């Protein structure tokens, strides 16, 4: 508990979730995981970001805050559901944007913490989507920044093939798991990382 | 000056004058150096009486030949074995060229015998610096008085360990030298330790000094003799004082070979 | 333009050890640094008295050690003058026997009674005789 | 991390000196076991890369794995080697010539690397090793040595001249630190 820990969760919003046919369930599970994480230690914090087809957006920004976190997440996702970028209208997601947002937040939190002692942070991606060539430069830029920062990027691929994310974990020294049985999502989040 | 000289007395003894004294360099910790002695490790290890070390075959065959082979085979580094004479050197290492069929070391070492040649000397130092145990300054035998004492001015720490098989000692010829011994008895009374022993131990210290070179390097140096405590008194070897803060240069151990391999791990770590 | 922290710590005491004008003894390392630090410690006195300026001489056992004294001292001076030098505007030289420096004079007068002193006398005599007249033949 | 592609030839000392109990029962067991851990971590850090495996034993060179991009062959080869152990003395020149022959073929922007784990003091090869070191530097084949308790000058020059990586290892913790430094990519 001595070390402050920030875990940023990037959730891939892509309509691939339709294939998942449930998003509602995925949120419920993610919420349980977050509550546990916050409960483990006082010093744990969480940030949640959505990587949508069109852009990346911040769902939320402590455990005392959890009630707030739950409401903010449910509401934020519902807004996201919009028709544009529907189904595999757009196969990819804006992970690069999400990672950029995550690193900015981690940096800001770190500076404040710098006044104090060191902070440990890691980024978790729940990835539904596929990567694309156009995406390569942007994504890698964020990935390399994280590696230099020594911030591990873990990825849980429910489905699809995001090679870049697999590469991202390798470079970053994070963990990558392609989940067989997506309904076991909760177990993977708790157990896998 | 002579590098070390801290016990001071011998120079004013030799001068019959009292120079101004001064120590005028900042020294480094004792721990970069290690200065062992060897004599045996169980109560049955009686072959080292050295009443006639120049004639005691059993003693040459036992820890003088056998400890060298144990230390060299275990501590696999480039190591030069210094001897008090050629005749000892020839008896101790059977080599390719043996003085008898009955001699007691079998291992790849190189020789350094008389008619040394300036070009031939370099060939042996090229071999020791390049690779393998053997070369000049490497697993090779040389008499301590001989030319190997000039050394080589290589940057590379070409040397690792030196094992003095016998403490370098000298004699006093029944002629002008005997006349000198009598004179210094008349004046000092304590003539033998100043005139011969101390003067032979510096002969030792030059060869070991040439191995370890200075403060910017590391090393060890072992002495093989029955009478070795006498050598440890009066600071007649490099082991003696240079700065009170250094935390001593002690060498007592229940096993030398293990202590030097542990010391080499310590040096790689540094 | 500087010198070692060691030289600065020692210098005054070493200048004092030197003041007695007859003798002194100095403790130094097992060899690396010893001779160069002497040259650095004599830089303090390179002109102690302008009206007479004393000199340095170095005694050495063998010829390969002499090139170690020359190469270190050549690095310390870098040149005879401020034009390229910055510690000592000194001039330094190696020397050793006529017996080492010169092979042809050992070779030519081959006799048992032919001392190395005598050979310089012989060479000097041929040079004066040649200068007198006999350049064409002696 | 992605940006370029690596070719690395892992060379292991299978001489009689590798049997010794100084570092895990017998250096051979501790080195192969950590080397298996390194292959999976290097291939994870370097997804587009290749490795080939060579040993020096009984005064010869032998190919434990051919040059390839699948990690599985190299961990399976390190498993299969432990049973057959180590005896005799190195053959470093013949191992740098087979490694050279594979590495020379590789294209312009890929690295050419040799990683050597060394517990000997010389090598048995007659051929002039200095000609081959000059040729490595012309070819741009970089050679690194991790030595066990050992600084013997021809090996150290050989790693410096080819690129600057002669390292000493005194524990199983220090050897994992050294292999994990080698897992690290080059600039592009």
């Amino acid at each position: 508990e001595d070390e402050l820990n920030l875990l940023v969760i990037v959730v891939d919003a892509n309509p691939i979730w339709w294939g998942k046919q449930t998003l509602s369930k995925c949120i419920d599970a993610v919420m349980v995981l977050g509550n546990s994480h916050l409960f483990m230690n006082r010093s744990n914090k969480l940030a949640v970001i959505a990587s949508h087809i069109q852009e990346s957006r911040f769902l939320y920004p402590k455990y005392e805050l959890l009630t707030s976190a739950n409401e903010v997440i449910v509401e934020e996702i519902k807004d996201l559901m919009t028709k544009s970028d529907i189904k595999g209208q757009h196969t990819e997601t804006l992970l690069a944007g999400s990672l950029a947002k995550a690193l900015c937040y981690i940096h800001r939190m770190n500076k404040e913490v710098k006044d104090n002692q060191e902070m440990k942070s890691r980024i978790l991606v729940i990835k539904a989507a596929e990567d694309s060539a156009l995406q390569y430069m942007n994504f890698m830029n964020v990935i390399f920044a994280a590696q230099k920062q020594n911030i591990l990027i873990d990825a849980c691929v429910l489905d699809s093939d995001s090679g870049l994310l697999q590469q991202a974990c390798d470079i970053t020294g994070g963990l990558y798991l392609k989940v067989p049985q997506m309904p076991s999502l909760l177990q993977y989040l708790l157990w896998v990382f | 000056t002579s590098g070390t000289l801290s016990p001071l007395d011998i120079y004013p003894k030799i001068l019959d004058f009292h120079p101004v004294t001064m120590a005028t360099f900042t020294m480094t910790l004792a721990r970069v150096c290690l200065c062992p002695m060897i004599i045996g490790r169980g109560n049955d290890q009686v072959a080292i009486s050295s009443k006639f070390e120049t004639r005691e075959d059993i003693a040459v065959i036992r820890n003088y030949g056998n400890l060298l082979l144990e230390m060299s085979a275990v501590v696999p580094d480039g190591i030069v074995a210094f001897f008090t004479s050629y005749q000892y050197m020839e008896s101790t290492v059977a080599s390719w060229y043996e003085q008898g069929i009955l001699e007691n070391i079998q291992r790849n070492k190189l020789l350094f015998i008389e008619t040394q040649d300036g070009a031939e000397t370099s060939v042996a130092l090229e071999k020791y610096q390049e690779a393998c145990e053997n070369g000049r300054g490497a697993i090779l035998l040389s008499v301590a008085r001989g030319k190997v004492s000039e050394g080589i001015d290589f940057v590379h720490h070409y040397g690792r360990a030196v094992i003095m098989f016998g403490v370098p000692y000298v004699y006093t010829q029944s002629r002008i030298l005997k006349a000198r011994l009598e004179y210094l008895r008349d004046q000092f009374q304590i003539r033998e330790n100043d005139f011969l022993t101390f003067d032979a131990m510096r002969h030792a210290a030059q060869c070991v000094g040439r191995a370890i070179r200075g403060k910017t390097d590391y090393g060890l140096m072992v002495f093989a003799d029955k009478r070795f405590a006498r050598g440890d008194k009066r600071g007649k070897l490099p082991r003696w004082i240079q700065e009170h803060l250094t935390d001593a240069n002690l060498n007592l151990t229940v096993d030398e070979g293990v202590q030097v391999a542990k010391y080499f791990l310590r040096q790689m770590a540094q | 333009d500087y010198i070692y922290p060691e030289q600065f710590s020692y210098m005054r005491e070493l200048k004092r050890t030197l003041d007695a004008k007859g003798h002194g003894v100095l403790e130094m390392p097992s060899g690396t640094g010893k001779t160069v630090s002497l040259l650095a410690l004599i830089m303090a006195y390179q002109r102690a008295y302008p009206l007479e300026v004393t000199k340095l001489i170095y005694c050495s056992r063998t010829v390969p050690e002499i090139e170690k004294v020359i190469e270190e001292l050549r690095k310390l001076l870098n040149f005879y003058e401020k034009q390229e030098g910055e510690k000592l505007p000194f001039l330094g030289l190696a020397l050793s026997s006529r017996k080492n420096l010169c092979i042809h004079p050992e070779v030519t007068p081959l006799r048992f009674g032919k001392d190395v002193d005598g050979k310089c006398h012989s060479l000097t005599a041929s040079y004066v005789r040649a200068q007198y007249q006999h350049d064409t033949s002696l | 991390r992605l940006g370029m592609m690596r070719h690395l030839y892992v060379v292991v000392d299978g001489s009689r000196t590798m049997e010794d109990q100084d570092l895990k029962p017998n250096r051979l067991t501790c080195t192969l076991k950590l080397l298996e851990y390194f292959v999976e971590e290097y291939f994870d850090q370097n997804p587009i890369s290749q490795i080939g495996i060579i040993v020096t034993k009984s005064k010869r060179a032998e190919k434990l794995t051919e040059l390839s991009g699948n990690p599985r062959k190299h961990i399976t080869s390190l498993k299969k080697a432990v049973d057959m152990t180590c005896h005799g003395e190195p053959s470093l020149y013949n191992s740098l010539s087979i490694a050279m022959q594979t590495l020379k073929h590789m294209p312009g922007h890929t690295s050419r690397e040799v990683l050597i784990i060394f517990s000997s003091l010389t090598t048995c090869d007659p051929s002039n090793i200095y000609d081959l070191i000059k040729t490595l530097k012309a070819a741009k084949i970089r050679v690194s040595v991790i030595g066990l308790s050992a600084e013997v000058r021809v090996c150290t020059v050989l790693a410096r001249e080819t690129g600057g990586t002669y390292h000493v290892i005194l524990d199983e913790s220090h050897y994992k630190e050294l292999l994990t430094h080698h897992v690290s990519p080059p600039p592009a």
